[PDB]
């Protein structure tokens, strides 16, 4: 069962992945913003301090809220919305992502 | 005065041996937008008016 | 509590000074009174009442000068870099070449 | 009632304890590795292929 949806969603993902040289742009830019999330976790549990909180949680928001825009970006450009363009999207993407690093540079 | 003494503001006139921090213990929104209203009415269409008229007259 | 001690006098009066001494850690109306009551001379007072404030929003040690939040601002300033990189090489390339 | 009284002082609270530098600088020293190695990634493959360059007016 799970051999059979395994190979399915292995080749008919990497066909996608081949076709559009968008994609693996935005998985690229996705898989380090993981990297980033988890080391910056892995210094807090290997000293066993929490003293400036805030500094902490920011970097943390930007990693989790950064990845969350990427993948809307991918889910609305892949499919188009019915009524909004491919140009509409973008630009969306460039203001709601230009909020949020104000909101974390006063935040520490 | 300004909008930096406000945000940071320890009065000593209530709970007197003890007096209390405001600026961790309010809401801040309904004062500013009022004292943003007082400074639009005052400076750009041209009629001052008190403060208390405006803080009267804010819900209607 | 603490003695006041001798300090530099004029020709009529005998001035006394207390040094240095650091305010307490807690905010809050504090009293300044130092009274003379002896038995067999007479009977001296003086005192106000001052505010003592607590910390500003602005008077804090920064971001910097903490060293335990170097590695976070170094995981700030790359995702920014990192976002101008990617928007600069997306409307810069092609569909299905 | 109207002797002398005993000088008294008052206790402060210890400061929160701080981290030795010689760490901060090896974790920022491998972000300056992995960012660099983002961009070596994103130059090696087919996404940064410049190639709609938009001259002209
Ligand atoms: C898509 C993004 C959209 C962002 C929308 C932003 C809209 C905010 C526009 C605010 C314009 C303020 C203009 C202004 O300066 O008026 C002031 C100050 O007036 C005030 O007290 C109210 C302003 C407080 C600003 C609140 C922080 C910013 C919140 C929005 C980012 C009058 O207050 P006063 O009490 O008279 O004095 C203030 C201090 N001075 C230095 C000026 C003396």
């Amino acid at each position: 069962d799970f051999q059979e949806t395994f190979k399915t969603s292995k080749r008919a993902y990497f066909a996608q992945i081949e076709k559009y040289p968008k994609l693996k742009l935005i998985d690229t830019f996705c898989f380090f913003l993981v990297l980033l999330g988890v080391i910056q976790c892995t210094f807090i549990i290997l000293i066993r301090d929490n003293f400036p909180f805030n500094a902490f949680l920011a970097g943390f928001i930007i990693c989790v809220g950064q990845f969350v825009l990427l993948m809307s970006l991918r889910l609305q450009l892949c499919n188009s919305f019915p009524g909004i363009s491919k140009n509409r999207a973008f630009a969306e993407f460039i203001v709601a992502s230009l909020i949020l690093h104000f909101v974390c540079l006063h935040f520490i | 005065n300004s909008f930096y003494k406000f945000l940071n503001w320890f009065d000593d006139r209530t709970w007197y041996p003890l007096g209390r921090v405001t600026g961790g213990t309010l809401y801040p929104g309904l004062m500013t937008t009022s004292a943003f209203i007082w400074h639009a009415l005052r400076n750009w269409l041209g009629l001052p008016i008190d403060i208390r008229n405006v803080c009267v007259l804010f819900a209607p | 509590r603490l003695t006041l001690s001798p300090s530099g006098n004029d020709s009529e009066t005998q001035y006394y000074t207390t040094g240095e001494f650091i305010l307490p850690d807690r905010h809050g109306v504090f009293t300044f009174l130092t009274d003379y009551r002896k038995i067999g001379l007479s009977f001296t007072t003086d005192k106000d009442v001052k505010a003592i404030r607590h910390l500003a929003n602005d008077e804090y040690p920064r971001s910097w000068e903490i060293s335990n939040s170097w590695v976070y601002i170094s995981a700030i300033c790359g995702v920014i870099v990192a976002w101008i990189f990617f928007v600069v090489s997306f409307v810069t390339t092609s569909s299905v070449g | 009632k109207f002797g002398i009284k005993p000088e008294i002082h008052h206790i402060f609270h210890a400061e929160p304890k701080r981290v030795a530098k010689p760490i901060a600088v090896i974790f920022v020293l491998i972000i300056f590795i992995t960012i660099l190695s983002l961009i070596v990634t994103w130059l090696n493959s087919c996404a940064a292929a410049f190639n709609n360059i938009p001259t002209g007016v």
